[PDB]
């Protein structure tokens, strides 16, 4: 009932991001949604003297439409003041079970500082420039603004303090609109304690509409092929891959293996693995089991995720902050189902990686995505269920990172 | 008239004060025009005489480019006032308009003077008519001044609010708003459509906005933002391509401009060889000699512009369809239509976005551009009729390392068909000669050699002048292709050259890679393999010792 003064970082003007053209379906859903939000007083219509703008999209998260606002820019221009404005538990990655709750509707009770409201302005585009958009700004704490959990924290600690006293071994982490609740309980007990908390929140006026298992994640080790008859080409590939790996694990050796190729030989020639080359390859399989050494997480530095299309629904990914110092690696799979496509799977992978990243370190990684920029901006909202949006950019996958990470 | 609309509050940029640009001295004939205009404008309430304590000024001038007009120089005040929600930059596209039985075109005359300006901001509009002696007269504005940073937005918003009542009582009457124009359309009987125009005309006159009197005035065909709009069809205004002996950078720019413009309804327009000229450009003065390819292109454009073409308007019940046709050197063309020969619009796609590409990649990119365009114009994505078979595209998008969203489409069999002119092998070839290739160049003397060493025992080295390690690495592959049977394994150490070939290009900026492409088509099976350099694998170790050593 009383607002909290909010500042931009000093000497910094609000956002002027461009609204993306939307389909008539998505516009009609935004107008319906925004008409109701205007009746409930959460947003109001603004005049030409407000020059700011934040993009809006319509996603599905269900068969009713949600409205997702891209506060990525307003978050750069303020939330870091809210990243330092008045915390991440490292045990949440260790919990056997983790459940994600959407608590973003609690935000629509707290008024927003009337002097900051101009920065939340957004536009519902018209088709073909018939009209200028319908323009609104926010009166309440908007979802996706990183200052919303920052301001609501005090109320949310208050609501959760009962539950934390009772279940002292359960981990509760909040990131934006989500609570991450982790326990070591049996699955069935876990789902019960989740319902207990869900009911607790609903009892105090917190409308809440995902189960993860970080005890199964790891940093995927490199696997070398196991063949029955080797060709010159198989050894060349094997030697090439082990050569790449030796920038990472240092004790890998290739002398005895490339000795097998001495002289100019046809690529299809079958070479038998001598006893020495087998020992070198066996010793090299063993050094790939142990992990990397000096790969530590620097909280100040940015996390970067790289993704490789592998064929047949497989997608590999790496999270690192400095090249070759991989904090996590993994591979994703889609059950296809003759309704799958490259963009559905890329969009699903980005969300998995981002969730996984949030649990471990509490921040989203900046993605290098293997897709044409203009294709992403058109179709990403068709499978985006998450309420957050990571930073991203577009790249051309190198020719050998596909197979070495395969 | 003036208006009882509420005013938009307006601030200057924080920490800035009002403008104080002194008045340039004026010839007494112009001071006569200003005094009479200002007393008329004062008598209508649009401006007010002000006291002596107003510290701010803004220069004023008179002219009549052979009635008089007053013009004010708000450049300094514009710098000092806040930013506004940017006025409509884009314009509607003719192809996006829904067909209607009748369309009226209303000019709101003197529109900005018809809207009040925020009170506390009025002191910063003060201007001075010069006295003969020095004591000049001081006026300030009470309406939106013409030329101030905030007029187009505030008038735009005032107009939106003024319309809102009339629009709610008339859910039949479509009103596009664009600058100080209103375009009114309906499917009423022309008798009562003229009634509703008459209502709207007065509704605005009560809010103080005058509208054309002599009938509704402006009559078809409509000269609107470089278009021609008829009751049933639209087309662009007539293009004139200059005939010149020499061309400057500025002349070619104005020429791709006009050509780009015509390509939305004139199918077949090509502009790529012409914009290759501007690749360097530099000064708009620099004279850029044309190219045999640029000349052929310009010739072909004048040929297409010789006949007249038109587009039709939009019916939201009919489907939305696009076809794409190949045009040659990576140039493509498309039509979007609802009825099979009545085109809503056309357009071109000729971008490489890289040194080398191939047909399927380019077609997919064309389908992208159309999709982004249909969403902007009709709010939907079209059905695609395309000259490519599912096997061609399915193979391409599956082997492609980049993710891609192929729409639903039907094959239309209308050659030139889009095809993969070659596919490398995924497994090495048996009984085929294995060529170990390598190249080298000296990074200072720029001399070079490409060579190979095969397993049948063949060795060759070709000498090379004015090249780089990357160019020789490709010549090396090119050499192995030239000298091999119809099936060949090539093993390289070049990550650069591996990357370019594995991409399976079929057109290129460089003629070397165009040469390599011609080789690859003529071969039957080709497998390309990579090994790390300077690791003495065997085969590679001997080409390095042969070429790279010398
Ligand atoms: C002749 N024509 C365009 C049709 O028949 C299609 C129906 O378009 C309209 C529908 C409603 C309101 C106005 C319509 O016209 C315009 C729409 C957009 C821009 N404009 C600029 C002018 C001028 N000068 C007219 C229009
Ligand atoms: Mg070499």
């Amino acid at each position: 009932i009383e607002t909290v003064p909010v500042k931009l970082k000093p000497g910094m003007d609000g956002p002027k991001v461009k609204q993306w053209p939307l389909t008539e379906e998505k516009i009609k859903a935004l107008v319906e949604i925004c008409t109701e939000m205007e009746k409930e007083g959460k947003i109001s219509k603004i005049g030409p003297e407000n020059p700011y703008n934040t993009p809006v999209f319509a996603i599905k998260k269900s068969t009713k439409w949600r409205k997702l606002v891209d506060f990525r820019e307003l978050n750069k221009r303020t939330q870091d003041f809210w990243e330092v404005q008045l915390p991440h538990p490292a045990g949440l990655k260790k919990k056997k079970s983790v459940t994600v709750l959407d608590v973003g509707d609690a935000y629509f009770s707290v008024p927003l500082d009337e002097d900051f409201r101009k920065y939340t302005a957004f536009t519902i585009p018209s088709i073909n420039n018939e009209t200028p958009g319908i323009r609104y700004q926010y009166n309440v704490l908007p979802q996706g603004w990183k200052g919303s959990p920052a301001i609501f924290q005090s109320s949310m600690t208050k609501i959760l303090e009962p539950f934390k006293k009772q279940n002292p071994d359960i981990v509760i982490y909040q990131y934006m609109d989500d609570l991450y609740v982790g326990s070591d309980l049996e699955i069935g007990q876990h789902r019960t304690k989740i319902e207990e908390l869900r009911q607790h929140l609903l009892r105090w006026g917190l409308t809440t509409p995902y189960e993860l298992h970080p005890d199964k994640w790891t940093v995927q080790p490199i696997v070398l092929p196991e063949k029955d008859s080797w060709t010159v080409n198989d050894i060349q590939k094997l030697v090439g891959k082990l050569n790449w790996a030796s920038q990472i694990y240092p004790g890998i050796k290739v002398r005895q293996l490339s000795k097998l190729l001495r002289g100019t030989k046809a690529l299809t020639e079958v070479i038998p693995l001598t006893e020495e080359a087998e020992l070198e390859l066996a010793e090299n399989r063993e050094i790939l089991k142990e992990p990397v050494h000096g790969v530590y997480y620097d909280p100040s530095k940015d996390l970067i995720a790289e993704i490789q299309k592998q064929g047949q629904g497989q997608w590999t990914y790496q999270i690192y902050q400095e090249p070759f110092k991989n904090l996590k690696t993994g591979k994703y799979a889609r059950m296809r189902g003759a309704h799958t496509n490259d963009v559905k799977q890329l969009t699903e992978a980005v969300q998995k990686i981002t969730t996984e990243s949030i649990v471990i370190w509490g921040k989203t990684p900046k993605f290098k995505l293997p897709i044409q920029k203009e294709t992403w901006e058109t179709w990403w909202t068709e499978y985006w269920q998450a309420t957050w949006i990571p930073e991203w950019e577009f790249v051309n996958t190198p020719p050998l990172v596909k197979l070495w990470y395969q | 008239p003036i208006s009882p609309i509420e005013t938009v509050p307006v601030k200057l940029k924080p920490g800035m004060d009002g403008p104080k640009v002194k008045q340039w001295p004026l010839t007494e004939e112009k001071i006569k025009a200003l005094v009479e205009i200002c007393t008329e404008m004062e008598k209508e309430g649009k401006i007010s005489k002000i006291g002596p304590e107003n510290p701010y000024n803004t220069p004023v001038f008179a002219i009549k480019k052979k009635k008089w007009r007053k013009l004010v120089d708000f450049r300094e005040l514009n710098k000092r006032t806040q930013d506004f929600w940017e006025v409509q930059l884009g314009i509607p596209h003719p192809a996006g308009l829904k067909k209607k039985k009748s369309v009226t075109v209303l000019d709101v005359g003197d529109a900005y003077f018809s809207v009040p300006l925020d009170e506390d901001f009025r002191k910063y509009t003060a201007f001075t008519i010069p006295s003969i002696n020095n004591p000049g007269i001081r006026y300030q504005y009470n309406v939106l001044p013409q030329g101030w940073k905030g007029s187009p937005a505030i008038f735009q918003s005032s107009m939106t609010k003024i319309l809102e009542p009339f629009a709610a009582q008339n859910p039949d009457i479509v009103i596009y708003q664009y600058m100080d124009d209103l375009y009114v359309g309906s499917d009423l009987e022309i008798g009562q459509h003229r009634t509703k125009i008459e209502e709207l005309r007065q509704h605005l006159l009560r809010w103080g906005l005058t509208t054309p009197d002599k009938k509704h005035q402006k009559e078809p065909p409509f000269l609107w933002m470089g278009y021609e709009l008829h009751p049933d069809k639209w087309t662009v205004q007539p293009i004139v391509l200059p005939e010149k002996d020499s061309w400057t950078v500025n002349d070619i720019q104005k020429l791709v401009g006009k050509l780009n413009w015509a390509s939305q309804i004139y199918p077949g327009i090509k502009v790529r060889q012409l914009s290759k000229l501007l690749r360097g450009t530099k000064a708009l003065t620099e004279v850029i000699p044309l190219t045999e390819e640029a000349e052929l292109e310009l010739a072909e454009n004048r040929e297409i512009l010789k006949e007249p073409v038109h587009g039709v308007y939009y019916d939201p019940s009919k489907d939305l369809i696009a076809e794409i046709q190949k045009q040659g050197q990576g140039q493509w063309t498309y039509q979007i239509y609802q009825e099979p020969f009545k085109n809503l619009k056309t357009g071109k796609y000729a971008r490489m976005r890289g040194a080398h590409t191939n047909d399927v990649k380019q077609l997919t990119e064309a389908v992208q551009k159309i999709t982004t365009e249909s969403i902007v114009i009709w709010g939907k994505t079209p059905k695609f009729k395309l000259p490519i078979q599912k096997e061609t595209w399915e193979t391409w998008w599956t082997e492609y390392w980049q993710a891609t969203w192929i729409p639903e489409w039907e094959f239309v069999n209308t050659p030139p068909l889009v095809k993969l002119w070659y596919q490398l092998e995924k497994e090495p070839i048996v009984g085929a000669e294995t060529f170990y290739v390598d190249g080298a160049a000296n990074r200072e003397t720029k001399l070079g050699k490409a060579g190979y060493v095969t397993n049948k025992g063949r060795q060759k080295v070709v000498p090379l002048t004015n090249t780089t390690n990357q160019k020789t690495e490709l010549q090396a592959i090119y050499l192995a292709l030239q000298d091999s049977g119809l099936e060949v394994n090539i093993v390289t150490d070049s990550q650069y050259a591996l990357g370019i070939i594995q991409a399976q290009p079929d057109k290129s900026e460089s003629e070397l890679v165009n040469q390599i492409i011609e080789q690859l088509i003529k071969k039957e099976k080709v497998y390309l393999a990579w090994v790390p350099a300077h690791k003495g694998i065997g085969g590679n170790e001997q080409v390095d010792k042969l070429v790279s050593a010398g």
